[PDB]
């Protein structure tokens, strides 16, 4: 019912999109 | 309100050489300041929001960097957006910035939300350049209308009962969320108290409890303050802006808090980058960073 805040860097995916 | 025409003329300078302005009719803008003001007063002062959305920090009149943001993250309503105050001042194009935001707000009032910053206040934007910009390009009374619109801005938001978003940070007077909801609008920013600290306070690596803020206003707070506040209200993250950061994002207290700044080369006196936290529906947060050469 209540979701949790999970970082992409924390969960195995790149954190940053460059442009 | 002839809205789609206004938004169209505001995006007409995309791709042009930066620095070119957009001057709307004095009445058109005053319409934005009324139609948006009504929408603010209807929606809650403490915004209950649902992911997915994108969160952006200080803009500070840097209008062509703001256009680069939307050009990157998608023009609404392709994405949802939450903004953390500091729309005006410092930059040369505050009027182009604030108008395009207020227009989108009216355009998609359920998929576009603007939060108040410490510069969305007469006594502040009188000093730092939004007042001189209104007097020059238009007149004084339009600035007073802007002020009457800023007074009714929402203060904070909560993304799915887990992420807490305000411009500055925490206040020692804030023990329950009802203290926020009970605040009435329109309202000026008092020099002290809860509402002031939400837009002025700063996270401090060096102090643990509370400490004096070098701004001469509000307080600092430490990594201990963030751990107790997230626990008591069953929260995972605090999202804020208000301070420049090198990468555009900067974590604090073991990724418990994040500082966002969406203005690259902040008033031409920094090498900083602009960032933007993309949050999918599952509350998974990855950043998109703007950067010059
Ligand atoms: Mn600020
Ligand atoms: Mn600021």
């Amino acid at each position: 019912v209540k979701k949790r805040v999970s970082f992409a860097d924390n969960q195995g995916l790149a954190l940053t999109m460059v442009k | 309100l002839n809205l789609d025409s206004i938004i169209g003329r505001l995006l007409e300078v995309q791709g042009s050489r930066p620095g070119k302005n957009v001057q709307l009719t004095e009445n058109e803008i005053r319409g934005l300041c009324l139609k948006s003001r009504e929408i603010f007063l209807s929606q809650p002062i403490l915004l209950e929001l649902e992911a997915p959305l994108k969160i952006c920090g200080d803009i500070h009149g840097q209008y062509y960097d703001l256009l680069r943001l939307f050009e990157y993250g998608g023009f609404p309503p392709e994405s949802n957006y939450l903004f953390l105050g500091d729309y005006v001042d410092r930059g040369k194009q505050s009027l182009e910035t604030i108008c395009l935001l207020l227009a989108y707000k009216i355009r998609y009032p359920e998929n576009f939300f603007l939060l108040r910053g410490n510069h969305e206040c007469a006594s502040i934007n009188r000093i730092y350049g939004f007042y001189d910009e209104c007097k020059r390009r238009y007149n004084i009374k339009l600035w007073k209308t802007f002020t009457d619109c800023f007074n009714c801005l929402p203060i904070a938001a909560i993304v799915d009962e887990k992420i807490f978003c305000c411009h500055g940070g925490l206040s020692p007077d804030l023990q329950s969320m009802e203290q926020i909801r009970r605040i009435m609008r329109p309202t000026d920013v008092p020099d002290q108290g809860l509402l002031c600290d939400l837009l002025w306070s700063d996270p401090d690596k060096d102090v643990q409890g509370w400490g004096e803020n070098d701004r001469g206003v509000s307080f600092t707070f430490g990594a201990e303050v963030v751990a107790k506040f997230l626990h008591k209200h069953d929260l995972d993250l605090i999202c804020r802006a208000h301070q420049v950061v090198e990468d555009g994002y900067e974590f604090f207290a073991k990724r418990q808090l994040v500082t966002l700044f969406s203005a690259p080369n902040y008033c031409g006196e920094f090498d900083n980058a602009g960032a933007m936290m993309s949050v999918d529906e599952t509350l998974m947060c990855s950043f998109q960073i703007l950067k010059p050469a």
